[PDB]
């Protein structure tokens, strides 16, 4: 039976406007393991978005590391989205810099 | 401190594809440290820590061959499975199993882990005392009653209570310098929130392991507060924050506490 | 080092 994602989009650094940095895309807790992961810019595909090897939890449940280089300027919206099985559509979750 | 390892070992099967994918990855003290993948050009276990690349080309070898076992092991029991579970070709399966010991704070056996899981849900388990098994569903008895017949747990004690024990010593005397925990380095930060009221939120950074405990207290008593899941830097560390909406103009009330391993003692804080 | 599964399922 499916498990949905559960999604945090965030930086690996305190985020500073002008600054190079590395944006994370953290999902966790689904299956099966086949799972899609995007990463956008002002609503335009990241190109070379990095994916670690998948993994598992102690309680079988699958994860997965997205990451990507970026330099967050005031005006752009940053987001990740996932599409799953145990979803009909997929999910985007927005990069909120205070979170 | 105490120490472990784990393997954690998948396989996958699909519609289409002719064969299941199969992946191993191994862990000392929760580190990843080798990995074998199926679907690799030439699949065979690569060290993942650059204290592995000591290990000589037998070490690979017969890792990579217990490996191509344990690939045909994952097939010939998806296929079994399938058959138990009345489940018709068309879908998407998996097997997963952990396995492995941890050590006390001494270096001696605490406890050895050998589980199975099928989609996703625990199918079968041996028991803390190496000898018995636990099986759930009723498909899963088919199986307990076979390893009953058959001794399994005898040799899967063999394995744990042995070889297991033996080269996570080797490993972690060849790997001290994973040995070393980072503390965590906490502030906080203020946001508006609404009219009345703001947020606290007591960021912890820069810390491993994962494990970690933060709560906020008010005069002494601890809340029920939003708290994120401990998620990766990704380079090796971890953050965590939790957030407790305070009145304004009251926030010298409220105090973050962080409890890490890493620590001397609890760290004490508030928003300044 | 590695378990290696005895019995199949």
């Amino acid at each position: 039976i499916q498990k949905t994602p559960q999604i945090q989009v965030y930086s690996r650094h305190p985020p500073e406007n002008g600054k190079p940095n590395i944006l994370n895309c953290y999902v966790t807790q689904f299956h099966p393991p086949h799972i899609e992961i995007q990463m956008l810019k002002n609503g335009k595909k990241i190109p070379k978005v990095e994916m670690s090897d998948m993994s598992f939890s102690k309680d079988w449940s699958f994860y997965i590391l997205a990451h990507t280089e970026f330099t967050p300027t005031e005006t752009d919206t940053y987001a990740c989205r996932v599409k799953h099985d145990s979803m009909a559509e997929p999910k985007t979750v927005y990069w909120d810099r205070d979170m | 401190g105490p120490h472990s390892m784990r393997y954690f070992e998948t396989a996958v099967s699909r519609p289409g594809l002719e064969e299941p994918r199969y992946i191993s990855v191994g862990y000392v003290d929760n580190k990843e440290f080798v990995r074998f993948d199926s679907d690799a050009e030439n699949p065979r276990y690569e060290p993942r820590a650059p204290w592995m690349e000591q290990e000589g080309p037998e070490y690979w070898e017969r890792e990579t061959q217990k490996a191509k076992g344990q690939e045909q092991w994952f097939r010939v029991s998806l296929r079994n499975l399938l058959g138990y579970y009345n489940q018709s070709a068309g879908g998407s399966h998996t097997l997963q199993q952990m396995s492995g010991c941890d050590l006390g704070s001494d270096w001696r056996l605490l406890r050895g882990y050998l589980q199975f899981a099928y989609e996703g849900r625990d199918y079968i388990a041996l028991n803390e005392d190496l000898k018995t098994w636990t099986a759930a569903d009723m498909a899963a008895q088919i199986t307990r009653r076979k390893w009953e017949q058959s001794g399994a747990a005898e040799h899967y004690k063999a394995y744990l209570e042995g070889e297991c024990v033996e080269w996570l010593h080797r490993y972690l005397k060849n790997g001290n310098a994973l040995l070393r925990t980072d503390s965590p380095k906490a502030h906080v930060t203020h946001h508006p929130r609404s009219k009345g009221e703001v947020t606290l939120r007591c960021w912890a950074l820069g810390f491993y392991p994962a494990d970690i405990t933060l709560t906020w207290q008010l005069n002494g008593e601890e809340l029920t507060m939003e708290l994120v899941e401990t998620r990766p830097a990704g380079d090796g560390t971890f953050q965590k924050w939790a957030s407790v909406v305070v009145p304004l103009g009251k926030e010298q009330n409220y105090t973050c506490r962080v409890y890490h391993e890493g620590l001397p003692e609890p760290l004490t804080l508030r928003w300044e | 080092k590695a378990p290696a599964n005895f019995a199949t399922m």
